C-alpha cells in the first residue's frame, strides 16, 4: 500500500558550491495502487527555502515550490 | 501565530526592495516559521548580505538563537526560530 | 505532450468560476485552466501513470470572509506539464 | 530587460507595505499588470495596483482596460511596462 517513505539528499552530494543553505533537504519518494491504473505519485507537496547563486555572485533567497514530498497516494 | 522578523538586502536597490525593517512571514496553515540572517565575515569585519523570513526548515527548529554553524564558509548563514530572532547573529 | 488528437497527453480545458459558484468570492481573473493529464505510458525498468509532472500559479483578485480584497498568487493551480511515473 | 510596474496599495498602512511607487515582476512566461479601482458616486478609489502573472485575457493588451459593465470592484489587465499607470472602462 502507497507509503511516504523519508528520503533525505544532500548538496555536494548532487550543488554545494552553488547552493548556500541549506546543506540538504528532506525530500521523501512515494507503494503499490489498485485498479483505470494507479500508481503510487504525490498527492501534496510543500516549499522550501533557498539562499543560492544568481548567475554570477549574486546572492538570491526565494520560496521554491513543490521541492519537498509531503503525502503520497494513487492516481 | 504571528511571526516578523528583522529584513535586510545589502542589494537593496537593484533590487528596488527596502533596505531593512521588518518582514512579517506568512505561511504555511500549521507549518512552522522561521528567521535567517545571512554575512560575510571576511577581513574581520562583518558584512550583512540578507535578512528574512525562512519556511519550515528543520536545521532552525527550536533555535532561539541565529547561529552560524558551518566553518569558514564564504557566506556565513544562520537559523532560529522566535520573533525578530535574526536581529543578533553569531558563528560557533 | 501537447494532446490534439493515445499517450501521456495533457487536455487543455478552462472553467469559469460562474460554472463552479465561485464568481461571487473572486474578482478577477473569471476563470482557470483545469489541465488534466490523460495518456497511456510505457512500461517501467513497475507501473507508470500520465500525472503532472509541473505546475503553475495563478494570480487573483478576491474577497476574503472580512470583505477585504487581497491580490495574492496562488501556486500551483495550474497544471502546466504531464509525464509518466 | 523585462517587466516592471505601478504599485499601489490602498490598505498599505495594516498591511505594511508601501502606498505606492513601482513594483518590478519575476516570472519564460509573460509578465503583465493590474489595476483595481471602484467607480461609485463619481469618485474613482483606487484599489490595488501591482504586477500580474501570465493571464491571457492580458496578452497583447498595451492598455489597461476593464471590460466588465456594472462591477464593483473594477479591474483591468495589460502587458508592457508601467501600462497600469492609466486605466479605462467600456463594454
Amino acid at each position: 500500500i502507497c507509503c511516504k517513505k523519508q528520503f533525505f539528499v544532500s548538496f555536494k552530494d548532487i550543488w554545494n558550491d552553488w547552493i548556500i543553505a541549506p546543506s540538504g533537504y528532506h525530500a521523501n519518494y512515494c507503494g503499490e495502487c489498485p485498479s483505470l491504473k494507479s500508481c503510487c505519485v504525490p498527492t501534496k507537496l510543500r516549499p522550501m527555502s533557498m539562499l543560492y547563486y544568481d548567475d554570477g555572485q549574486n546572492i538570491i533567497k526565494k520560496d521554491i515550490q513543490n521541492m519537498i514530498v509531503e503525502e503520497c497516494g494513487c492516481s | 501565530e504571528t511571526r516578523e522578523c528583522i529584513y535586510y538586502n545589502a542589494n537593496w536597490e537593484l533590487e528596488r526592495t527596502n533596505q531593512s525593517g521588518l518582514e512579517r512571514c506568512e505561511g504555511e496553515q500549521d507549518k512552522r516559521l522561521h528567521c535567517y540572517a545571512s554575512w560575510r565575515n571576511s577581513s574581520g569585519t562583518i558584512e550583512l548580505v540578507k535578512k528574512g523570513c525562512w519556511l519550515d526548515d528543520f536545521n532552525c527548529y527550536d533555535r532561539q538563537e541565529c547561529v552560524a554553524t558551518e566553518e569558514n564558509p564564504q557566506v556565513y548563514f544562520c537559523c532560529c526560530e522566535g520573533n525578530f530572532c535574526n536581529e543578533r547573529f553569531t558563528h560557533l
